[PDB]
């Protein structure tokens, strides 16, 4: 049991670090997809006002 | 009895040898449990270590 121990320490460790890549690379993915998003609504909002 | 100290004699003699002779063979076997009792602590801190 001593050595199952640390196999199943570094199977945490490298799914934890796993967690970290996948969750940090979604964050800054939806963050620039919400920047493109309000860029699109300030193109129509301009436009709205020049044609008023 | 008789003295006969033939007898004495021999005794002392033979149990000065047949003692201090064989006293190393058994000073050989005072280690083993004790190591034993080494594996017995160490089993039992490799489930802390879990």
């Amino acid at each position: 049991d001593l050595a199952d121990a640390q196999a199943q320490v570094k199977q945490e460790l490298d799914a934890a670090k796993a967690q970290a890549a996948q969750l940090i690379e979604q964050a800054n993915r939806r963050a620039a997809q919400l920047i493109e998003e309000a860029r699109t609504q300030a193109a129509a909002e301009g436009e709205r006002i020049r044609q008023q | 009895i008789n003295l006969t100290l033939i007898g004495q004699a021999i005794a002392f003699a033979f149990f000065v040898a047949f003692c201090m002779k064989f006293v190393w063979p058994p000073l050989i076997n005072a280690i083993s449990e004790r190591q034993r009792k080494i594996a017995d602590g160490l089993n039992a801190a490799e489930k802390a270590k879990a």
